[PDB]
Parts: structure tokens; sequence; C-alpha cells
């Protein structure tokens, strides 16, 4: 008898206030009780539960299931009222590692350590409530009644507690073999280093024997899977990763469910395969919640599924990470609010790539969404790398500058340089500090009835030039966008324009390039054709000049 | 320091539940090696998978020093902690403070250390230290000592820190001491040679009563901390656009002035006139003109500081490294107005500035009334959120919310 460690019991307890559970156990076949008999008996004769007196009140029912080729019946505990009930661990399995910020390995061995996994004995304390029944045949005698004295499988504690004890138990091997990683995730320990396989055999071979201290019997794992290794979606490969194959379904009707999934495999998909877009698929399911409901592909996106097609013709690869090698992203305007970026360290070998799709809103321009996709991609790579990449943008240098001297609001990128690849990202319009002298003044007002929607929009301007349009169904706010629309529309390329509107004010001061309301669209598009535009505010009913005389003029 | 003080969250809060932002490699070493040895000192311990509860953490470098310094973000279990009147019904903020000409800020945060922490209390201070990747489980930590940054460790503490300031205060009598967090204000009225020798006296004692930061000194002067009143252009000749600004900014002072009229000066804007033409004052305006301009002198009236209430600060981006900010509870009614330039470190980063801008405004929040204010940031969250902690420099961390619209109101402080 070799001594071997045990391995420290995790405390556990119930929500407070809550009780263990009482289900009643269901009534089940001879056929059933008489498998789950067998399995109970070798389960106690290995130490997994243990028959326990009538004075436990708690009970959680027991199933048995059978099995396609193998002539089997499974036991099978539904612990689901346990697990209510059951206070909440932390989850040390959130994320997974991304391919792009693994380091090559020469050699990988698979361990298993299922066998293992029910070595960690279940909190004493606790198994009371983990009580089950095997109901008698013909209800004749008392049912068997068993708990457990490891991690129940479907009990809610088991996979952190599982993965704590790994991760306890490997910590002195990972912190003295510096050479090796160790990645615990599941019944499989994934090893792998740079040692020549023979002095890599032998940190396996240490391994087992630092496993055996607590006497977790682990061997290779059965039917060593050739490369590449199918992990959660990847094909890694000894010298390159993707995901698993991509194939997009070819299909005449398309439903709701069906463009989720394609807008899953494509997302899944954008991290290797470069410049996938997805907004006209993703727009085409706006509100809908009936996944059997079929909706027609307008001809924007039926251009972009074949667009995605085309990509996906042939498969794409990324290279592994290398510490000692810059990192850098590029970013593409795509179109539409879309945006695609790779990140890599040589040029033409991407670590992965990856898209950036703009947020809602009515109003927007280019570069807010390039500072957003920017900030993406810095956070991704922080976690991924640790660090942020160099950038590449398609932005002049002198376009940023008078872009965030000039934006109202506090806005950085990180280092970064231009790369001219069309198109660019730039400033549509720039707005004067200061009255232009010999431009003509447009004072512009519009108001509107809120009973029948009637308006007025117009100006009144310093060299007598005069406006005003009726208008129908319009409200405050669109007849006085309506108003500094004439003016730009009925004056020079420079002129100065006083409003008092603050609603217009708020959507021109935040500078958008592009909108949602065709009015706003259209005044942009004004504004590009202008040299200068200085647009002026005043307060509403003051007495300022030109400012009342067509004020009066629009009020009807 | 043998017996713990019972601490426990409010009636039916559980404990914090906050994710662990991504963090550089940098900084994820530092961490690393800075709670191996907090965990040989035994301030905090590794913990099991039965402890749900995150706190998040990252790594500073505090003004003007190399070496890495722990920051968790309390803010959550701040709130959830119950509030403590730890021995008194309260310790009256010192109202003097602000006058002082000058006050030294000193980290006195390690002093927390050698408190142990209620035993049940602990696992609500649960933070992790990320790995890169998501290649390995994060570190597991709780505290065992009262801990940096956590409301109830000033609290806790506050017997024993009047204790070590006793025979200090009682040979300084006109030395005012304000503790807020990790941190102790100092304020004097002697001349700074003896006022960084008297600090010095007072590092001693809680060296000889007893650190990596201890040794700093950050150095205040509330008393030439200048205000800013509302200001209106003189000027030999008013054209129309300048009529139009002026008309428009005491159209907003109104707001906070009673007697504030514009109808003079109105009067002079009669007709549809070229922006750029001047346009002489008459006499009626220019006497209304000196009107406002004296009210604006006078300061605004009913303006209390109700500490029931939050503060709130907001702050606009003037440009060319100028911020400008208002302090106040109900809209109008500012307690406190400023103006700053030239943020040294980054005259070609904004965030770095706000961030910076954010942190003085805070101690001066700090010093004036004793808590934090409530900041509305001229900046997208995305923005804010991705970088601030990069500048941080201060052991404590106020709440902020996101201005998305452009105020109007950012010409009248121009
Ligand atoms: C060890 C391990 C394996 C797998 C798998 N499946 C997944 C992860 C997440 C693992 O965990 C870590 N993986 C790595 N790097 C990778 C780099 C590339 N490969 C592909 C491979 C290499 C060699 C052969 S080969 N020629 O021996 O057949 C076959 C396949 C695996 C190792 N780095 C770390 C750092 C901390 S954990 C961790
Ligand atoms: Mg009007
Ligand atoms: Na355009």
């Amino acid at each position: 008898m070799v001594p071997i460690s045990p391995i420290e019991t995790v405390p556990v307890k119930l929500k407070p206030g809550m009780d263990g559970p009482k289900v009643k156990q269901w009534p089940l076949t001879e056929e059933k009780i008489k498998a789950l008999v067998e399995i109970c008996t070798e389960m106690e004769k290995e130490g997994k539960i243990s028959k326990i007196g009538p004075e436990n009140p708690y009970n959680t029912p027991v199933f048995a299931i059978k099995k396609k080729d193998s002539t089997k019946w499974r036991k099978l505990v539904d612990f689901r009222e346990l697990n209510k009930r059951t206070q909440d661990f932390w989850e040390v399995q959130l994320g997974i590692p991304h391919p792009a910020g693994l380091k090559k390995k020469k050699s990988v061995t698979v361990l298993d350590v299922g066998d293992a996994y029910f070595s960690v004995p279940l909190d004493e304390d606790f198994r009371k409530y983990t009580a089950f029944t095997i109901p008698s045949i013909n209800n004749e005698t008392p049912g068997i009644r068993y708990q457990y004295n490891v991690l129940p499988q479907g009990w809610k504690g088991s996979p952190a507690i599982f993965q704590s004890s790994m991760t306890k138990i490997l910590e002195p091997f990972a912190a003295q073999n510096p050479d090796i990683v160790i990645y615990q995730y599941m019944d499989d320990l994934l090893v792998g280093s740079d040692l020549e396989i023979g002095q890599h055999r032998t940190k396996i071979e240490e391994l087992r024997q630092h496993l055996l201290r607590w006497g977790l019997t682990t061997p290779d794992k059965k039917h060593q899977k050739e490369p590449p290794f199918l992990w959660m979606g990847y094909e890694l490969h000894p010298d390159k990763w993707t995901v698993q194959p991509i194939v997009l379904p070819e299909k005449d009707s398309w439903t709701v469910n069906d463009i989720q999934k394609l807008v899953g495999k494509l997302n899944w998909a954008s991290q290797i395969y470069p410049g996938i877009k997805v907004r006209q698929l993703s727009k085409l399911l706006r509100g809908t919640k009936a996944l059997t409901e079929v909706i027609p592909l307008t001809e924007e996106a039926e251009l972009e599924l074949a667009e995605n097609r085309e990509i996906l013709k042939e498969p794409v690869h990324g290279v592994y990470y290398d510490p000692s090698k810059d990192l850098i992203a590029e970013i593409q305007k795509q179109g539409q609010g879309q945006w695609t970026y790779q990140i890599y360290q040589e040029p033409f070998k991407n670590l992965k790539t990856g898209k950036y799709a703009r947020m809602r809103g009515a109003h927007t321009n280019d570069v807010k969404q390039l500072t957003e996709a920017v900030q993406k991609i810095t956070t991704e790579s922080i976690v991924i790398w640790g660090k942020t990449p160099k950038f590449k943008l398609p932005i002049q240098k002198e376009t940023w500058e008078t872009w965030w001297t000039e934006y109202w609001q506090a806005t950085w990128i990180p280092e970064w340089e231009f790369v001219n690849t069309p198109p660019l990202v730039k400033l549509w319009y720039q707005l004067e500090k200061e009255p232009i002298v010999g431009a003509e003044t447009f004072y512009v007002d519009g108001a509107a009835n809120r009973e029948t929607k009637l308006g007025k929009a117009g100006y009144v301007t310093n060299k007598g030039r005069q406006k005003v349009v009726p208008l129908t169904n319009t409200t405050n706010q669109k007849t006085e966008l309506q108003a500094i629309y004439l003016a730009l529309q009925d004056s020079g390329l420079e002129v100065n324009i006083v409003t008092d509107s603050q609603y217009a004010l708020g959507i021109i001061q935040a500078q958008p390039d592009k909108s949602e309301s065709e009015l706003v669209n259209q005044i942009i598009e004004q504004l590009i054709k202008k040299e200068k535009v200085y647009l002026a505010w005043v307060p509403a009913h003051k007495g300022i000049g030109g400012n009342e005389q067509v004020d009066k003029l629009v009020s009807a | 320091p043998i017996e713990t003080v019972p601490v426990k969250l409010k009636p039916g809060m559980d404990g914090p539940k906050v994710k662990q932002w991504p963090l550089t490699e940098e900084k994820i070493k530092a961490l690393v090696e800075i709670c191996t040895e907090m965990e040989k000192e035994g301030k905090i311990s590794k913990i099991g998978p039965e402890n749900p509860y995150n706190t998040p953490v990252f790594a500073i470098k505090k003004k003007d020093s190399t070496k890495w310094r722990k920051l968790v973000d309390f803010r959550e279990l701040n709130k959830r902690t119950q509030d403590f009147w730890e021995v008194q019904l309260g310790i009256p903020h010192p109202a003097g403070l602000k006058k002082k000409k000058s006050v030294t800020v000193l980290d006195v945060g390690d002093a927390y250390f050698s408190v142990p922490l209620d035993e049940d209390f602990r696992k609500y201070t649960a933070f992790t230290i990320p790995s890169i990747n998501n290649e390995t489980p994060g570190i597991r930590y709780q505290y065992n000592v009262l801990p940096q940054g956590w409301k109830g460790s000033p609290a806790i503490f506050q017997s024993s820190m009047t204790k070590i300031l006793e025979p200090f205060k009682k040979q300084n009598p006109d030395i005012v001491i304000y503790q807020y967090m990790d941190d102790l204000y100092v304020g004097s009225d002697l001349e700074i040679g003896q006022h960084r020798t008297k600090i010095e006296e007072l590092r001693q004692h809680l060296l000889r009563w007893g650190p990596p930061f201890l040794w700093m000194g950050y150095e205040l002067h509330p008393d030439k901390w200048t205000v800013q009143p509302i200001v209106l252009p003189e000027k030999d000749s008013w054209t129309v656009n300048d009529i139009q600004k002026l008309v428009g900014k005491l159209n907003w002072a109104s707001q906070i002035y009673p007697g504030i009229k514009v109808r003079q000066l109105s009067k002079l804007l009669r007709g549809t006139k070229a922006l750029t033409e001047v346009i002489p004052l008459t006499e009626e305006a220019e006497l209304e003109l000196a009107e406002n301009r004296e009210i604006l002198k006078e300061p605004v009236h009913g303006v209390y500081y109700d500490p029931s209430k939050d503060l709130i600060a907001e702050i606009q981006k003037q440009g060319q490294g100028q911020w400008t900010y208002q302090i106040y509870q109900e809209p109008f009614k500012n307690l406190k107005t400023g103006k700053y330039a030239r943020m040294r470190g980054a005259h070609t980063n904004d965030v770095k500035q706000l961030t910076e801008a954010v942190q003085k405004i805070t101690t001066e929040s700090i010093v004036i009334w004793g808590k934090t204010p409530k900041f509305k940031l001229p900046i997208q969250k995305e923005t804010w959120e991705t970088w601030w902690t990069e500048y941080w420099q201060a052991t404590w961390i106020p709440e902020w919310e996101f201005v998305n619209t452009p105020p109007l109101v950012k010409l009248w402080y121009q």
C-alpha cells in the first residue's frame, strides 16, 4: 500500500433558507429496477455511493435509459431539483483560449482524467442532499436508498469542484516544469512542450508520477486522435489553425432559424475568413421570434450571401503567435456601417480576422465607427495576447488630428499609422468657428401646428431674400431642419445661418456624415457642397431681429 | 490587533459578482508578484470554488513612482456594505480643511493590513488575477485583513488611527487632519519648508506606531483654488454676432441669476442684419449690460450643500488642453466651478487629460465635502472604459455616466 494524499474536500452549502430536495421516486418496470440494482451495487463496491437508513428525508428521482447498439440500461439521477437549491459556485471555465493567442508546441499529449474525476470526494455534510431510492420489485420491500460520496454527474457543483481540485493538484507540477504547458478543460488533460518527443514522453511520465500521489490513475487518451484535434469548434493543426469546415447550406426557402444559424456560421467564420459581412442578413431578423417564419431575402442580402459563399470557397488558416514579433491590426471600411479587420505579425499571415458593425443610432459618422472598431479590437487583443496591437487605419493623420482636436467629446486612438487603402475615412464638412465676412446671413425658422400637423419653414436674409414653404404632416422639429435645409439650398458657397433650434444644433454639432433621417441626410449633402458654413444659435422669442421676423412668417 | 469587528452587508443584498476586465500581460505579472508577497504575509489567501463573489482588480503607478500598486475596484462592495457608525454617530467633515494654505495627501492605506478582517465577511472581498487568453483559471484570492479601497477599512480603523494622531494633534492644535478611504489629508498654514518637515514628522509617527508608498506626499493648496464666475465681454465695437452670443449667454445665465434682462440688448438686433455688421450700443443697452454685469458679480442665492444628496460633476472639453467643470446637487445651483489647463503628460491624449481632470475634481470634492461626486463625462462609454485605468493614479474611484449629446452650454464657460 503506497500512501496517497487525500484530495481536499470543498465545503458546500445550499442556498440560504432553502432545504434539500424531496422529489418522489417514479414507478419503474421490474426490468429497470433489476438494471439499477446491478449498477448501484457495482458503484457501491467502488465507493461512489453508500446505502443510507430511513432517517434521511431527502430524495432525488433516478431513471434507467437504454441505448442504440449497446444493449445497456444506464443509470440517471435527475438532480434538477437539487441543483436549484445548491449554492452558486465560481465557474472557472467561462472563456476558452483563442488559437491565435497560443504559441506552437512541438509535441502534445492528451491524458484522460475521467477516472481521477471519481477520486474527488464530496463534502461529507452535503451528501445527505444527494439521496436517491431504487424502488423494490412489486413495491413489497423498502426501496434501496443510497447517497453519493463523490461528485455526482449532473450535480450543479461537480464541474467547478473537479476543475478546481485538478488545478490545485497540478499547480506544483506546472510551476516546477516551466518548459511545458498544461491545459485542463473537462476530462481531458492537454500537455504540450517544445521538448524532443523522447524527453517529452518523460515529462508525461513524471506527470503520471505526480498524479499518482493522489492515487489518480491516468493512461493515454484511448484512440489517440490524429491531427487535427477537434476542440471547441476549431481544427488545431500543428502549424496552423482554423474553425472546422464552414459549409453554407443551399436553399430556395430561407426561414428565421436558417438566417440565425447562417449568421452564427458567418460570425464563427469571420474570426479567420476575412471580409465576412452580415448586416443585410442580420437585418432580415429585426424583430421576429417565430423561427419557422420564412422571410424573403432582399437583393442586397442575396448579394451579401453570395459574397460569403465566395469567401467560403477555399478554406483559410491563421498562424500561431510569436511574442518576439510585433502585433499589428489593420481595419477596412466595408460600407453600410460594416468594418473588417485583420491581426497579423508578418504580412499576409493573419493571426485572426474579425468584423465590427456600427451601433444603433439615428445619426453617425465614419470616424466615430472607426474609433469604436479600434476599441473593440484593443480589448479583444488584450484578452488574447495581453497587449494592444499597432493599428494601420485608412484615415489620414491630418484627418484624425482635425477630428479629435475639434470634437466636443474626449476621444483617443492608440498608436497607429495611416494605410492608403480606399475607401479612406474622411471628414465631409467642417463648420466655421466665426461668422463669414461677405457671406449672406440666413435667419431660418420653422413651426408646425400640433393638432393639424400643418407647418411652415423658411428664412429671411440681410439681402432681403426670403422664403416660406407650406408643409403638411410635419412637426416643429422637422420644420426647424427644413428651414436650415432651405437656407443651404438657396445660398451661395459661403453662408451664415442663424437658428433658434436647439434640436438642430444638437444634431449638427454631433458632426454626422450619414443619417436615418432623409432630411438630415439632405442637409449633410448640402453641407458637403459648401465652401464655408457658420451656424449660429440664438434663443427663441427674445426679439432677436431676423429671427423674430421669420418666426412670425412661419407661425401662421 | 486581535478582535475583529462584526461586518455585514445591507439587508437583502448578496456579495458583489463583478466581472474581471481584461488586463495587459505587464499588469498581470505585476499583480502576480504583489499577491504572492501579500499571500506570504497572510494578507490574502487562495479561495476555493465555493466562493462565487468577485471584485475587479488592476494595477496603477501612483503619481511620480515606478512601482506597481494593486488597486481593487470595491465600488460595488462599498455600496453593498452596511453604512458605518463605527464608534460615534459620525465624524463631522472638517470645513476648515478647504481653507488651509497647504494640504498634503498621504497614502496610509498600508496601515489597514495590520487589522484582521471579520472572518465571515472575507468571502465578499474575493478577486481574480486573470490569465492571458483564458489559458489557465484565474488566480482566486480573498482578503484576511482590512483591504485598501474598502469603505469599512477607514471606519474599522478609525479607533486605531485617532490614537496614533493624538500626540501629533495634541502638539499641533492648528493642523487639520482628515481621513478619506486610504488617504490622509493634512493641512497647515505654516510655510512649505516646515510643512514638509511637519509632514515627515507625521510619517515617523505612522512609522514608529507601526509602507510601500507612505513616503509619498501629494501637495495641495486649496486656499489658492480659483473659482470661475460668469464673465461678459468688454468691447468697444459689437457685431451682430457678438450681441447674439451675448444675449444667448445672458439668457442661459438668467436661469441662474434673477434680474438678468436682455430686452435692451435684443433691441439692438432689430432688422435682419449681416452677422459681421457692427452695431453701436445704445445708452439703454449699455446700462442693461452694466446691470447684468453687476448681478453676475454677486454669488448665487440659496446655494447650500445637502449632505443627503449626491454631488454631480459635469465636465466640458474646451479644446487646447482646457477643461471646465461644475459641481452641484440641483441644476443651476453650482456649489463649485473651475477650469483646468495644460494637463501635463498628454498634450495629444484627450482621454488622459480627462482622467486627470476627474481625479483633480474628485480630490477637490473630498476636501470640500468629504465625498466623491458622480461625474457626467463628455466621452463615449466604450472609449472611456477602454482607457481610463491606464492613467488612473488615485486609490479611490468615483462613479460616472456619459454625455452623448453635445451640451449647448459649453460656449458659456468658454
Ligand atoms: C495543449 C493544448 C492542446 C489543445 C489541442 N488540441 C488545445 C489547447 C487549448 C491546449 O492548451 C495549450 N495549448 C498551447 N499551444 C498549442 C499550439 C498548437 N497545438 C496544435 C497541435 C500541436 C502539435 C501536434 S503534434 N505534431 O504533436 O501532433 C498536434 C496539434 C497545440 C498546442 N499553449 C498553451 C499555453 C497554456 S495552455 C496551452
Ligand atoms: Mg420660432
Ligand atoms: Na457622403
